[PDB]
């Protein structure tokens, strides 16, 4: 990690609970720059205690456009189907008159107690056929009562949020001092929080912006794909919508029980008849009903901390090559040592600090940087004043090593130099005269 | 890779599974444009990257879970740089031959 | 302790988890939240 900056010595609160491992409890907050994505920073932290010293990490992998869920909705597979109940007059004691309230949630005609597959379905008076060749024994119209079913035979449902912006994220990984690793999905535009650990993180500069449609996701359940929706959404549902059932219960998804699971009158459409009714739906479907398409400084907060509290070598060896590129050049690194410990900065690289942390045996580490000469100085890392030295020279964009041709070529660059100002002034003084 | 957006990296796959899920990637800011495909069959992967890299080693696998590669590369190409060009020992017995036959 | 510390609603933001609840903050420094000078 070329970036870090290390913790603050000023912010201590610190018990010596045990003599040996001094007990420590810091809090406040950090400030820290961003990468360019594809790599691992890290953090370092002091004692007023001299020996000891820890070390955080974080990690990044991606850039992407990704937003937040406002809410989240449910829809299944809504089909129509009903039943009528044939009512001759004077049998039940028909209302010669039909009374403007009904017990729809009862239908004391019909079992004024039980379970159906229906969310709710509306009941409505009809004027049946009336005579003997009707069967009623009378010219009264006949006294049909009928309910609407809103059910799914077979369940894909799918959960709906949306965001109606996007604001670019990343992939931000959490590497615990005591050893814990960590990761979510970091949110690095709108000050989004995590409560994990001790500590809390948030978001990195907003260097990028863009327009783009107000739009969502959508995906079966079964993972068929993801897909875009335009998907105009509220907690009620206008007509024509991306959602028109709206539901909260994965519970209730399949079958609909709870209310939860809202609609709004007559979507299902009904066709009288002269003994029964016959139901067709004006709902639409999850897919083409409007679709448009298918398939295409992060810094952190810190709370009351748990941090707590040698014979070393020069343990160099070779180095690798690479300089002006954004990524660098790794050394390696093979320690043998006495603790479970780490180390410390330098003087003379003037490129960034060491973050290394290492046990108790012959080990070896790798870390990347990039120069033009080799200096490496003053490497305080286990209290001792131990300093290396290493001679190398470094990769650059340079000239070409094999060929050499530019060699040849720079060495025929030179033509015509003196010819030009020997000729030409022939003509200088006398053009000017 | 660096500058340029295409490489050539032979992927394969033992694989039978209906679709396969979402792959990661490679180091020094790679987003591909394809981490999924078909996987029921067996189908190689001709990937393309932007690393320019020497080791040549990174996690990548819907459930490969960083598996390590390796590569090894030269040092030629076409130089577009900006500082000087060399500082060598041409002053001792190379820098006579400068001046020559023109 | 005392009421005459005010603040407002759901500063603090809150993701929902299927045992517990995870807070983290919409709350803003004291420092470069809008600043635009420290001292002449």
């Amino acid at each position: 990690c070329d970036e870090m900056v290390h913790a603050d010595s000023k912010l201590v609160s610190c018990r010596q609970g045990s003599g040996n491992m001094k007990e420590c409890v810091t809090t406040g907050r950090a400030l820290l720059p961003a990468v360019n994505p594809g790599q691992e920073a890290c953090l370092h932290f002091t004692a007023p205690g001299s020996p000891d010293s820890k070390c955080l990490k974080i990690k990044v992998k991606r850039i992407n456009l990704k937003c937040k869920k406002s809410s989240s909705y449910f829809v299944p597979d809504a089909r129509s189907r009903c039943t009528s109940v044939r009512r001759c007059r004077w049998a039940g004691d028909c209302q010669s008159g039909c009374p403007p309230h009904f017990t729809s949630n009862s239908f004391s005609d019909d079992w004024a107690g039980k379970m159906d597959r229906a969310g709710l379905g509306f009941s409505g008076c009809s004027d049946g056929c009336g005579g003997a060749a009707c069967g009623c024994f009378n010219a009264a119209p006949s006294c049909i009562f009928w309910r609407k079913w809103v059910e799914n035979p077979h369940g894909i449902i799918w959960k709906v949020s949306p965001c109606a912006a996007w604001v670019p994220s990343a992939v931000i990984e959490l590497t615990m001092p005591s050893g814990e690793v960590r990761t979510f999905h970091p949110m690095s535009g709108i000050p989004t929080q995590v409560f994990k650990g001790v500590s809390v993180t948030y978001l990195g500069s907003d260097m990028e912006v863009s327009g783009l449609t107000d739009l969502c996701e959508i995906e079966e359940l079964k993972s068929k794909k993801l897909a875009l929706a335009p998907c105009n959404q509220a907690g009620m549902g206008v007509v024509g919508k991306v959602g028109e059932i709206q539901c909260s219960s994965e519970e209730s998804a399949r079958t609909i029980k709870k209310d939860g699971c809202i609609w709004n009158a007559d979507l299902v459409g009904i066709e009288l008849r002269v003994d029964d009714a016959v139901c067709y739906s004006k709902i639409t479907s999850v897919e083409a009903v409007a679709n448009y398409s298918a398939i295409p400084d992060i810094t952190a907060i810190r709370g009351s901390f748990s941090v707590n509290y040698a014979t070393c070598t020069g343990e160099v060896t070779n180095v690798s090559g690479c300089y002006s590129c954004m990524t660098g050049a790794k050394v390696s690194i093979k320690l043998h040592s006495s603790k479970n410990s780490t180390a410390h900065v330098r003087c003379k690289g003037d490129e960034t600090a060491f973050s290394v942390l290492e046990g108790v045996h012959s080990y070896t580490v790798s870390l990347s940087f990039d120069h033009a000469v080799v200096d490496e100085q003053c490497q305080l890392n286990c209290g001792g004043h131990e300093s290396q030295v290493t001679l190398k020279g470094n990769l650059i964009f340079l000239d070409v090593p094999k060929f050499v041709d530019g060699s040849y070529m720079q060495t025929y660059h030179s033509t015509v130099p003196t010819g030009a100002n020997i000729p030409s002034p022939t003509d200088w003084l006398n053009a000017l005269f | 890779g660096g500058v340029r957006l295409i490489t050539l990296t032979s992927e394969l796959k033992s694989a039978t599974v209906c679709a396969s899920h979402f792959c990661s990637s490679a180091t020094s800011g790679k987003k591909s444009t394809e981490i999924h495909f078909h996987s029921g069959s067996l189908v190689g992967k001709a990937a393309i990257h932007v690393k320019g890299a020497l080791v040549d080693g990174t996690e990548f696998t819907f459930e490969g879970s960083c598996m390590f590669p390796d590569g090894c590369n030269a040092v030629d190409c076409t130089f577009c740089r900006e500082f000087l060009k060399n500082p060598q020992c041409y002053p001792a017995k190379k820098w006579l031959f400068i001046i020559i036959v023109i």
